[PDB]
């Protein structure tokens, strides 16, 4: 949509076929001036670098710290992890001792 | 981020032009009736329509 | 600076735009044009692309502090020196090369730029630019403290080094001027002045002359003949506000300069709270000066945030 | 815009002079937007201003 | 004296109701009124990216 | 400037000092510096304690 997020879509980095449906729209130059007018909506990706809220470590639930760069949601604390082992018989001690 | 790219308009005092209707991803193109440029020395196209 | 990074600039000649509005409020034919500029680093370094060289003198040399401009098809030079920009105060220029400046400028709404003459007369072109970029950290400062922290935004380079993006340039279209004509009796005198002339003459002769030399006809008067300067050398940037020449594809390219990189900047801190304890609650007082940003949440299942903008000494619990 | 009057020049000795009233300035805009510069494409309304004659 | 025109905004036709979508930069009007025999007008400076009905 | 208040500054020479902003964006060690200022009076009226004689 023209002004909100994802105006300008591509499929890859490096591909073509954009998708730009941003409004654009041409007028006739006024009376004796070589120009050309135009008018469209702005940047959808320039509203949203501060129409964006907080990030979520303001407000996650359970008290946990989220990185960005290998997405994470470290140090959390929730749940309870079983375990199961099987420890050799030479580590115990022998009761004759 | 995007841009659009405008190069400079084309203007022709004897007769008219044409569209052309490429495939440019937004591409918007339309040709106008007579003008009256005016630069910096005077008059440019040395007709009046 | 490597004095052969300007050889793309060896046959470039600047030119005259429409710069509407000068500082007085009316329109222009201005050296000096606005034509687009961009703002992608963090740290609020924007990039104007104005359409006075800078820089080279009118050979074609890498002199640093001259400026050549246009005057009427005729070349001038100028001095950097008296070159400044300002959106509402006077700020920094770092670095700029051919078309291309790189300023500093605190927030305001609207961008001017401005040179010295010739002969001593300030030429201006202003436009409507609304510039705030987002400040760093979490307070609201203007000045760097000499104690903080490091918070990172990006920048730009400073290097003039060929880098994959560009403008186009093309011949430039024509020049008409009447200054050309001149009546004496029944006679019109195309002076050349060392320059292809082209004329349209319907009187009942031809209308077809690239005379390089000056010819008169004898049998027009001055309303019937038309001057135009043709054929030229050097290209010029494919302006929005210039007509083009002919609808071919283009001929010319110069890289636009400054790639970018990330970067780092100091803030200030806000100084400590003041405490009290007393009953499955905290009562703090808070002093600030500049506003900062006070936050909180819970640890539970379900948290409770909250966020405000704190100004004067108050106090919550 | 601002809310006081300054007008001042150099002295032929080279000292400079000046004055300074309390007067509110903010112009009220012409049309039914609040802009800065003149753009390059638009309407033209009446209004006045002062000839320089 | 010469005056910038604001851009068109993007309607939305529902039942009995207009949905607008304004998109200014430097502030402007906007107004309405009914033409019928009661006129219930409005008037705001939106400055803002908003919406309206 | 009476000549005989001023014979304290004989031993005194100005230094420099590690200025935080020179007032372009970024750090020098400039000449002139602030020191601390004060408004021990009850107005507009400021002290200004240079790091210049
Ligand atoms: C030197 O300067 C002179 C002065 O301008 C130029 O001469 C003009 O050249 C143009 C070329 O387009 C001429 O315009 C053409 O006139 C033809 C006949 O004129 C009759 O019809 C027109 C309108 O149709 C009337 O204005 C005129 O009075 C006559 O009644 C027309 O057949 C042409 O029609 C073209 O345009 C129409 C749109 O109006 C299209 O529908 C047609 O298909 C066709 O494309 C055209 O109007 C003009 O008459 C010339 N003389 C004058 C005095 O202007 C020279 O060209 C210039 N020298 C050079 C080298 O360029
Ligand atoms: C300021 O600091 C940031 C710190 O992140 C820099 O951001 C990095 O910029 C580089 C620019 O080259 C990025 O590298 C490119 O990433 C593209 C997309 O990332 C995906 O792939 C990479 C690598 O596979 C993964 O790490 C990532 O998670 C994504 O899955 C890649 O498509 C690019 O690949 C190209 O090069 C490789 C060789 O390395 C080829 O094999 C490919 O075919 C392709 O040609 C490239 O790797 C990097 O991802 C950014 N880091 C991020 C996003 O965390 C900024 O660049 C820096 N500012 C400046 C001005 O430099």
């Amino acid at each position: 949509q023209p002004g909100r997020f994802g105006d300008i879509q591509s499929r890859t980095v490096e591909s073509k076929d954009l998708y730009a449906n941003t409004a654009l729209k041409l007028s006739r130059p006024s009376s004796g001036t070589v120009h050309v007018p135009y008018t469209q909506t702005p940047s959808s990706f320039k509203y949203w670098i501060k129409e964006r809220g907080t990030s979520l470590n303001d407000k996650a639930p359970f008290g946990c710290v989220i990185k960005t760069n290998p997405v994470r949601a470290e140090n959390c604390a929730v749940g309870n992890i079983p375990v199961s082992m099987d420890i050799p018989d030479t580590a115990f001690t022998r009761v004759i001792d | 981020e995007y841009k659009t790219v405008v190069p400079s308009p084309y203007i022709k005092c004897c007769g008219t032009s044409e569209c052309r209707s490429m495939e440019r991803p937004d591409y918007q193109c339309q040709v106008y009736t007579g003008v009256y440029p005016f630069m910096w020395g005077g008059a440019y196209c040395f007709c009046d329509t | 600076s490597v004095t052969e990074h300007f050889n793309v600039y060896k046959a470039t000649k600047p030119y005259l735009a429409y710069c509407a509005d000068c500082g007085d409020g009316q329109f222009c034919y201005s050296p000096v044009a606005i034509e687009k500029i961009r703002d992608e680093a963090s740290d609020g370094m924007i990039k104007i692309q104005v359409a006075a060289q800078i820089g080279i003198n009118k050979g074609g040399t890498h002199e640093h502090n001259k400026i050549r401009y246009i005057a009427g098809h005729d070349m001038k030079e100028a001095n950097r020196d008296s070159l400044q920009v300002h959106t509402s105060g006077v700020c920094a220029i770092r670095g700029t090369m051919g078309h291309f400046i790189v300023a500093y400028c605190p927030p305001g709404d609207e961008l001017k730029v401005q040179f010295q003459d010739a002969e001593s007369h300030t030429q201006a072109c202003k436009v409507q630019y609304k510039h705030a970029p987002a400040p760093v950290g979490r307070e609201k400062f203007t000045v760097r403290p000499h104690f903080g922290i490091e918070v990172p935004c990006t920048t730009y380079q400073l290097t003039t080094a060929p880098t994959e993006e560009e403008i186009d340039m093309h011949t430039p279209p024509d020049i008409p001027d009447i200054t050309l004509l001149s009546q004496q009796s029944g006679n019109v005198k195309i002076t050349a002045g060392g320059k292809t002339i082209r004329y349209n003459c319907t009187c009942g002769s031809g209308n077809v002359g690239t005379t390089s030399s000056d010819k008169t006809i004898n049998s027009c008067k001055i309303a019937q003949c038309h001057a135009a300067v043709t054929n030229h050398d050097k290209w010029q940037y494919t302006s929005s506000f210039v007509p083009r020449a002919d609808q071919l594809s283009r001929k010319g390219k110069v890289h636009v300069p400054f790639p970018l990189t990330n970067s780092t900047c100091r803030v200030p801190v806000a100084r400590a709270p003041g405490v009290t304890y007393g009953k499955r609650e905290l009562t703090v007082k808070l002093h600030p000066d500049h506003p900062t940003l006070l936050t909180y949440r819970s640890l539970g299942a379900d948290p409770r945030p909250y966020e405000e903008w704190i100004d004067r000494y108050v106090e919550r619990t």
